[PDB]
């Protein structure tokens, strides 16, 4: 009847909740989502530049250039590097890649490489530089690493190798090269003259000498040899110095580092979704203006913070009443 | 909540302000209306606004996990690595979960007190000139126009006139 | 505290009341007594033991320290390991001991605050039915029996009744 | 603030209030002036140095970091060690610049709680006896010497001698 | 005189003290403590499974079975195992054991070996397979390692070795092997016919070629010749080849990997305890409902967090007035 | 004009500013600054203790006695240790320090070395212990590290050495020695005789046989030949057993380790600042009563804390009103 003014508060049909440290499932009149909980579960290009997939082949495949990666004989620059967990086609001539993990890291911090020619096949005059073997098979035919050669005797004898090269570019530089372990007496002989043998290398840096170990092994890919490969980063004008009797599985092809910066080896069974992203994860890309998201630790580009919470909502707005 | 109003000794909210976050029912022989508090309402936006950006700044700086591989006879460091790894990314995960929890508590209590603050802003301006019902409502002595009810959201209730 | 009930003017506690947290005493010609007011009092049992629940819940996802052995040549990573497992725990315990820090804190406000709030509900009930001493008490001008009294603990206290 | 009085009923602040952080102001046919209470001065003091030392203490063990050194083909483990101490670095840098934001809010409405706590005490002893205008003021109905000003303060200001 | 009804709250005798940030030794109506500080001093069994306690052995003592550990010739399951800090008898005959660190580290992921035979004693036809020596003593006797055998030369003769072991169980098994280090030449030939040696040793992923390093050493044990212990995991359906011609400690018996889980190295002086416990630290097992804990940082089982704090207690009830 | 009594607060003159969640610069009428920002830009002595300045030599350089070094001959004990980034005298003559950084990582841990003589060069009698390079060059004359000793043929002859040293002193004993690496088999024979040489080391712990590297690689310094050296912790009562017949570079000199305590090896191009302080980093000291601090993170002595904050700031008193 008489006149009145009365004090109160919004309310609405929300059904937004939050939680606080004394009470769960408050609901509130407006809330906000600061979690990205999606992907799109494809591996995309990186802000335009298509990112390496490996497919069936391992850094080191590719690197030494076993024949079943042919495909990535010159790489185009990329954003990241995909690599499966377990790839068909590694050393396809059994054996070990020495400093391996490291040698990846390396790659972390690479975009682009530019194969070059430093040793050419021409200049082994009193070796034979064609060496093959069944277990990297090219089409059915036995073949061999592209970026590497496996010296044998000529005519029965193997001198003395002494070969340098100097780095004359403005790069930094992977060389690649390797030694030979094989059965017996008998096939070190019949593969190069000498009985005792070594590899020696030098750098400004390195100081390595390497001495084969024949022994029996079990058969992997039908060879009971094993082949154990090394690297080196050598720096502009600085030179590397090869000197063997034997057992040399001597450079042909190194890698000129052009472009450095961010990058990073996902392991991922996926393939190339076609996409682009302005943030990559192995399981899939993000698209997202919030600030977290609970898709996968492993991300590269501009991303959101990764946290594992199922659920993060911040109220914004009053209790709401029933 | 905290302060008791909402929820409290006001009841329930409106679901007839939509117009802001807190404000006025008005009744006199003109007719009935709701009006929100602009002042109020708008230095509630602005205080939850900052609230947001300093949650989402805070956490910039923050712990990014990074591949890294080992060999068979390096489990030690690789186990170390991963402990550490996960080691930095609960205690983000933590540090997130319960910033939420704690500021969506303080909100809460921040809006209970704005609604709180506005009814001892009408309270004062009244005095012996209303009755307070104690409900939310002040029930008026001398009869008070649209004219008048806007001099009360103003702040400028002349109390001398009416007494 | 923060809200001026507990140990402010309410001047302090009551050993006679064991029913509950908060509640009244009341005395007129049939006899005296005390009764926890059950509502708030089962809403600060609820509320506090949640935030206790959270506290014991939110660390559940907590670093694990683990026996690492190195040799005298991996003395680098041998300290650096040490120095991580230190770290993650020294955050930890830090994060542990500030947590409870700020929720007793809270806790006792949140007290402070039930108890004003419930001194508020009655003294809206009242009004002029009622003198307010200032000491947590009122003085009623109308007699209020048994039945009286129950109703302003119900919050079924009929104000025109009276006046 | 969270307590609407600084800032808030109470307008604004006093220049001439040397003495302490809240206070009374004064006026008779004696003479005006400004006398600080030295209760709740006092109390905030310790409460907020307290607090100011409980934040240094807390961050006692922390984390610090050391030089190690690696060469070229111990990359992994130089970067993550690296990862590690920028790692612990930011969570300590994040739990100090937070525990500062957040005790910074607190400390300025323990500051408005304490203002109206003061508001309360002196608006609880004088009741019928002195007009309430407001605006942080009390019109006393009878007169009121230096004597009876000191017995506000104290909180030994006789209301049934005056009434 | 007139009725009236007053607002007040619970208090009553609890001495029960909190800390909030402004205020310390706050006394409270009701608190609860969630910090457990107290154990039982014991080495207990982990939920009903008894730990492996080696005494005064070591990992390496153990596993290789130094004769003074023969009685962990054939351990049952564990939960955990406990070492000394320094035990007593580690490799009787001095020498290292290769990668160490990183065997322990495995173990720490087992909770069950099942040691069996892959070389007899009898298959030695052309070597002596009985060596001994008197820095390992069993009951006076000179003795040695109960799962490898020290091999000699035979008739002043020592053939070429050539054995294989194919592991056609399940399971991956722990292979372990040494080579000796003499002082002389002397002893060189007086032991094994051959002054120059070698063992190699390979796998499908091992390739091994040890050659035997004589010099004078300051004697340990009252041995001057040093032992090299060495170990591996070989895999189901590959095999080990061993080939050598002299200082060759060659494997008897072997581990079968049968159980895998969770497992801890402790180190600790305590012994045995005879209990029954969810939660064992080195120094003692803890039974106890609270979340936190502070008795030491390495547990295992089923356990309460742990903080370096003193005490941690949290207010639940209403500051208690005098 | 009745009387009246009024509530109020403080305010004053402050400008002072701080932070809360929900508002920024919230003028305030005290507030306590809780962040040093300030340092003096000088190496001091930690607390009266003077560092040990490198100045342009390294810790090799330093601990094997490079003739550019002489000023640390003898040096006095340290509070912490100080190296350029790339000090200018490392090893002269060129080739790599073997496990470096371990080394360094023990040094963190030592206030005080006593260097002492273990092997006089006037017991060499049968060979010529005055090899020099002009790869060390010291006052324009050919020289060599001070406290080793680079051993060659006399009179066409490079008898086999045996000798031993028994660390008959109560502290631990740094002990250096090395192997040269020649170019090529010509230098080999004219600088010892024997064309295949080898050095054996041992002690109760250590076990090596090092054989040189003949190989040839970049001139590093003008010199093709490279020298490795190699380090170790000789125990009171162990001895340290040499033996080679070639490219042994003995040890002259060891250190005793006198004194260990709270050390570190800082980084920096500063030089003595003639000061002293409580608390150093390798930018400048620190004088300060503020618990936090973001000068560098790298810190020794009684520091602050260190964070990566701008400005931390503590309202301490009223929201000041204009
Ligand atoms: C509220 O929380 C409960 C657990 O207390 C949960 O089971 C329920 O799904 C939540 N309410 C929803 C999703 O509406
Ligand atoms: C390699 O060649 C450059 C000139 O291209 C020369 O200056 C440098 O000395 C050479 N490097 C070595 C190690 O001989
Ligand atoms: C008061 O404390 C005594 C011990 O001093 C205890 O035995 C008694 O039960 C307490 N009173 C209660 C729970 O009402
Ligand atoms: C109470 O706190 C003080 C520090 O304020 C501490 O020294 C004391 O040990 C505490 N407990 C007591 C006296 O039981
Ligand atoms: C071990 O035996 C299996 C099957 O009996 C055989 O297939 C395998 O090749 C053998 N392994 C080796 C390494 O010879
Ligand atoms: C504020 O007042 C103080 C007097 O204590 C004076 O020193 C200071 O300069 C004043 N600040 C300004 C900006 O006037
Ligand atoms: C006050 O803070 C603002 C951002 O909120 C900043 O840009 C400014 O530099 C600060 N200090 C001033 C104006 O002195
Ligand atoms: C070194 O000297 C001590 C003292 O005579 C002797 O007892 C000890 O056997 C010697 N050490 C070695 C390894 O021979």
């Amino acid at each position: 009847d008489p006149d009145q003014i009365c004090i109160g508060y919004h309310a609405n049909n929300s059904t937004e909740q939050v939680d606080t440290i004394m009470e769960k499932n408050v609901t509130v009149t407006h809330a906000q989502d600061i979690l990205e909980k999606t992907h799109n579960g494809k591996l995309c290009d990186l802000d335009g530049v298509k990112p390496l997939i490996l497919r069936d082949c391992s850094v080191a495949g590719w690197l030494l250039g076993n024949p079943m990666c042919d495909e990535f004989l010159n790489v185009p620059e990329w954003s990241y590097i995909v690599e499966k967990i377990n790839p068909a086609n590694d050393l396809c001539y059994p054996g070990n890649f020495n400093d391996y993990e490291e040698l990846k890291h390396l790659l972390s911090r690479i975009n682009h490489f530019e194969k070059i020619q430093i040793i050419p096949k021409s200049s082994w005059s009193d070796h034979e530089a064609s060496g093959v073997s069944s277990a990297c098979p090219y089409q059915g035919r036995s073949s061999f690493f592209r970026n590497v050669v496996w010296l044998t005797k000529k005519d029965n004898a193997y001198p003395t190798i002494k070969r340098s090269y100097n780095n004359t570019n403005q790069e930094d530089l992977l060389v690649l090269w390797g030694i030979h372990h094989p059965n017996d007496a008998a096939e070190q002989t019949r593969l190069y003259q000498n009985p005792t043998t070594y590899i020696s290398v030098g750098t400004s840096t390195l100081n390595q000498r390497l001495v084969p170990k024949i022994a029996t092994r079990s058969k992997v890919n039908g060879q009971s040899g094993r082949m154990e490969f090394f690297w080196t980063i050598l720096k502009p004008n600085d030179a590397i110095n090869f000197e063997s009797n034997g057992n040399f599985i001597a450079p042909e092809n190194a890698y000129k580092i052009v472009k450095k910066g961010d990058s990073t080896i996902m392991k991922s069974e996926l393939e190339y979704g076609n996409c682009n992203t302005k943030c990559q994860t192995p399981i899939g890309a993000i698209n997202s203006s919030m600030p977290f998201h609970n898709i996968h630790p492993l991300t590269i580009g501009e991303c959101p913070k990764y946290v594992k919470s199922s659920r993060l909502v911040l109220a914004t707005g009053l209790r709401n009443s029933p | 909540g905290l302060f008791g109003a909402i929820a409290g000794f006001i009841e329930g909210g409106w679901q007839g302000m939509v117009d802001g976050w807190y404000g006025y029912h008005h009744s006199n022989e003109q007719g009935s209306g709701y009006a929100a508090d602009k002042e109020s309402t708008q230095k509630a936006i602005d205080g939850v606004t900052n609230k947001v950006n300093s949650i989402i700044d805070k956490m910039n700086t923050q712990f990014e996990a990074v591949g890294r591989e080992f060999n068979n006879l390096e489990r030690r460091i690789e186990n170390l690595n991963k402990k550490m790894e996960d080691g930095f990314l609960d205690v983000w995960t933590y540090n997130a979960e319960l910033l939420v929890l704690m500021e969506n508590e303080r909100t809460l209590d921040f809006h209970d007190s704005n609604v709180k603050n506005l009814y001892d802003k009408v309270r004062l301006q009244l005095r012996d000139n209303a009755k307070e019902l104690g409900n939310g409502c002040f029930e008026f002595y001398h009869r008070c126009d649209n004219e008048c009810m806007e001099s009360v959201r103003n702040g400028t209730y002349d109390y001398p006139q009416y007494s």
